[PDB]
RNA sequence: GUCGACGUACUUCAUAGGAUCA
RNA sequence: UGAAAUUCUUGGAUUUAUUGAAGACUAACUACUGCGAAAGCAUUUGCCAAGGACGUUUUCAUUAAUCAAGAACGAAAGUUAGGGGAUCGAAGAUGAUCAGAUACCGUCGUAGUCUUAACCAUAAACUAUGCCGACUAGGGAUCGGGUGGUGUUUUUUUAAUGACCCACUCGGCACCUUACGAGAAAUCAAAGUCUUUGGGUUCUGGGGGGAGUAUGGUCGCAAGGCUGAAGAC
RNA sequence: UUGUAAUUGGAAUGAGUACAAUGUAAAUACCUUAACGAGGAACAAUUGGAGGGCAAGUCUGGUGCCAGCAGCCGCGGUCUCCAAUAGCGUAUAUUGUUGCAGUUAAAAAGCUCGUAGUUGAACUUUGGGCCCGGUU
RNA sequence: GGAUAGUGGCCUACCAUGGUUUCAACGGGUAACGGGGAAUAAGGGUUCGAUUCCGGAGAGGGAGCCUGAGAAACGGCUACCA
C-alpha cells in the first residue's frame, strides 16, 4: 500500500482527492483565480504609457554612462513613479519633459526601457526615418 | 562549543489550502471555467485600455 | 497615523570540495 | 552570602526531648521491567466490575480491515461555584545593589499546587516514524502461560504442591552479530521485498533556514478642547 | 596560388512599359507574346548581434610617461565579422492511475470507537478416450 | 374537468404526503452557446474551440399578439422601460 486507494471502484475518491490537492500549486491557484498579473510589472499589460517628468542623468559628466540613459517616468495608469532606460544619450535628445512614452520590460533597479515617444518608434527617430510629431 | 540541533517548529503559517479561506469568502468558489481564455482576453484588453 | 495582523508580490544571506605544483 | 543586610532572639531564638493537630506525597526496593487505546499508572486490606496472553478434539459461520459524519477520554497550565489551605509558589512587596567560576541571592508570600460539580482540549501529547496482512537471518536474556524430565531444593514423616536447572513452544517490552537487503550517512529485522516502482485502506504536503522591502486587498486599532518652570600671589 | 576590382568581353533573363490576342457578365490579374527594358547590372535586400582602430580632442583617478570612462565635437575648412533572409526584432504570457513524498529539513491527526465510501480466506465438471476439417 | 395539434400539475377543484440528497441534492462562480474539431505529448494526460458544417437562442430590455401550414417574427404590429 502506497497510502492511496487502488480498488477498481475507487475512482471517485481519487478524483476528489486530486481536485482538492490541485489548489496547492501557486501556478494553478493564480491561473484559476486570475491573480497571475499582480506580479506583472505593468499589471498585466505588455506595454505602459508614461509621462516624462525629468531626465535624471542629464547632468552626469561621463558621456554615455548608465546614469545618463535613465529617465523618471510617471505611469499614467496608476500614477506610480518609475525609471526607464533610453538606448543611448543620442536618443535622450529626442526625449524631453511632458511627452507620452511607451515603456516595455527590460544600475540595477531599472526594469523598463522606452520604445516609443510621442507615438513614434524611438528606433525610427534614431535611424533618421521619422520626425517626432509635437 | 555545544550547538544543540534546531527544533523545526510545527507550521503556524496558514497552509496553502488554508490561505484560500482567510479572506472574506472562499476563493475557490469564485473561479472561471476556462482560465486559458482569461489570460488571453485580459492581456489584449489591457493594451486596448 | 511614517499603526497591528493576515493575504499578495518581490529582494536578500548563507558554495565550494579533492589532487598536483610554488 | 563572595562578604554583608532586611528576618528571629535573654519575654529564651537555633538546638534537645515527650506529645498533639493539619494537608499533601508513597523514598530506598525501582529496572526503557510490568499494566493501560493514549494521556497515564507504585503503602496495606476489602468490594465492584473490566482486560491481554496462554490451554481447549467447546461454540457461530464471514459476522472482517481501514475509516469523511458523529461520539468517549485527553499531561501541565487555565475558568465558574463550594470545601481545604501543610509544603512549594506566577504576581506583588521588600533587604542588598559590592565582586563575574560561585552574576542572581535572600524574606514575606496573593492566585495556584489538593479535592467536589461542570468547562477549556493544548504539549518535543516522540519511535520527530499511520493502521491491518504476508514473507525475508543466526544468538541468549527477560515478562505471562503451557508441554516435557524418571534434574536440584523443599515439605525435616512421606509425598503432592511451591521455588529453582534444562529443552521447546505461543504472545511482549527489548538487546547483540550479520557483504540479507535498504540508505548519502547516522543507521533500519524494519526506514527490507533482486535494477523503475501495484496486498487493502485513512490522513497530510507541493517546498526548507535567517533576514527585509512594498502594498489599488481583507479584517482590525487612540487621545485631545482650559492646561503654564525661571589653588593662586 | 590565395584574396581584392566604381577594371574589362559578349551571351542570358524578368521586375517594369506595351501592339495584340486569351482570360472575364464587363474589367483587373495569371498564362502567351510583337516592340522596349542591365555593369554602380544606381533596375541601389533587409532585420539583429559581436569586435576593433584612429586625434596637437574631452572627462575622471593616481606610487611620474599611466589606467578607467569614453570619443559625429580636433588648428583651419562645408572599419571588420557572425545568424536569418522577403523576411527579421522587441515586450508580456506560456499533481504522480501508469508515477511523488511524510525518522534525521514541506507533510502521520494525542488515543480509541464508529456511519457513508473502498476492500474482503477457500471450495462446486476436473481428467481421460475417440472423430472431423484448418493453418504454418 | 379546462386547455393544447396532442401526452402531461400545463392550469383548475377535491384528495392524500409526498419528491431529491454525502453515490454531493439545493445554493454560488463561470472571461459557459454544445459538438464535429485545434494545439501539445513517447504514452497517460493538459489546454483551446466567438469563428467556413450540424443543432440551440436573440435581434436595445421586459410583456403581448394579427396573419398564415409554418412566427411569440421584430428589414410584422402594440404597450411599458432607456
Ligand atoms: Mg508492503
Ligand atoms: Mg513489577
Ligand atoms: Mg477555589
Ligand atoms: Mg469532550
Ligand atoms: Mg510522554
Ligand atoms: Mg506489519
Ligand atoms: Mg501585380
Ligand atoms: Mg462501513
Ligand atoms: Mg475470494
Ligand atoms: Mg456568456
Ligand atoms: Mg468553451
Ligand atoms: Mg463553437
Ligand atoms: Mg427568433
Ligand atoms: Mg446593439
Ligand atoms: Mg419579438
Ligand atoms: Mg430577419
Amino acid at each position: 500500500g502506497k497510502g492511496k486507494p487502488r480498488g477498481l471502484n475507487s475512482a471517485r475518491k481519487l478524483r476528489v482527492h486530486r481536485r482538492n490537492n490541485r489548489w496547492a500549486e501557486n501556478n494553478y491557484k493564480k491561473r484559476l483565480l486570475g491573480t497571475a498579473f499582480k506580479s506583472s510589472p505593468f499589471g498585466g499589460s505588455s506595454h505602459a504609457k508614461g509621462i516624462v517628468l525629468e531626465k535624471l542623468g542629464i547632468e552626469s559628466k561621463q558621456p554615455n554612462s548608465a546614469i545618463r540613459k535613465c529617465v523618471r517616468v510617471q505611469l499614467i495608469k496608476n500614477g506610480k513613479k518609475v525609471t526607464a532606460f533610453v538606448p543611448n544619450d543620442g536618443c535622450l535628445n529626442f526625449v524631453d519633459e511632458n511627452d507620452e512614452v511607451l515603456l516595455a520590460g527590460f544600475i540595477p533597479g531599472v526594469r523598463f526601457k522606452v520604445v516609443k515617444v510621442s507615438g513614434v518608434s524611438l528606433l525610427a527617430l534614431w535611424k533618421e526615418k521619422k520626425e517626432k510629431p509635437r | 562549543e555545544q550547538s544543540n540541533k534546531q527544533h523545526r517548529k510545527a507550521k503556524e503559517k496558514n497552509t496553502a489550502k488554508k490561505k484560500l479561506h482567510t479572506q472574506g469568502h472562499n476563493a475557490k468558489a469564485f473561479a472561471v471555467a476556462a482560465p486559458g481564455k482569461m489570460a488571453r482576453t485580459m492581456q489584449r484588453s489591457s493594451d486596448v485600455n
